[PDB]
């Protein structure tokens, strides 16, 4: 959750 | 000309030099606003920007939303990028490519009705 965004993996 | 929350509340510098300094950071994912279509009668996504890996695909990240949603899997669901219905199989990092606005955002509606 950077800068509000938020962090996926895969 | 569907309007996006993100897009409404910022203007467009501001949103710019986001995607910028994202991309920047990050070479290997794309930043993606998500959004309910509006009056799709599906449940609403309440996180909406998401940072995700060139490499994830529409189909992984329909199973994402399906399940945070809690989509009945019965239920359909379809991404719209500038009216378009990416491949399941495509890459978001293909969809951001071919796709991504100005601001260096990828903007993605979805809906249960393709049409």
């Amino acid at each position: 959750e950077d800068e509000d965004f938020e962090i996926l993996s895969l | 000309s569907m309007k996006f929350q993100y897009k409404e509340d910022h203007p467009f510098e501001y949103r710019k030099k986001e995607g910028e300094k994202i991309r920047k950071k990050y070479p290997d994912r794309v930043p993606v606003i998500v959004e309910k279509a509006p009056k799709a009668r599906v449940p609403d996504l309440d996180k909406r920007k998401y940072l995700v890996p060139s490499d994830l695909t529409v189909g992984q990240f329909y199973f994402l939303i399906r399940k945070r949603i809690h989509l009945r899997p019965e239920d359909a669901l379809f991404f719209f990028v500038n009216n378009t219905i990416p491949p399941t199989s495509a890459t978001m990092g293909q969809l951001y490519e071919d796709n991504h606005e100005e601001d260096y955002f990828l903007y993605v509606a979805y809906s249960d009705e393709s049409v």
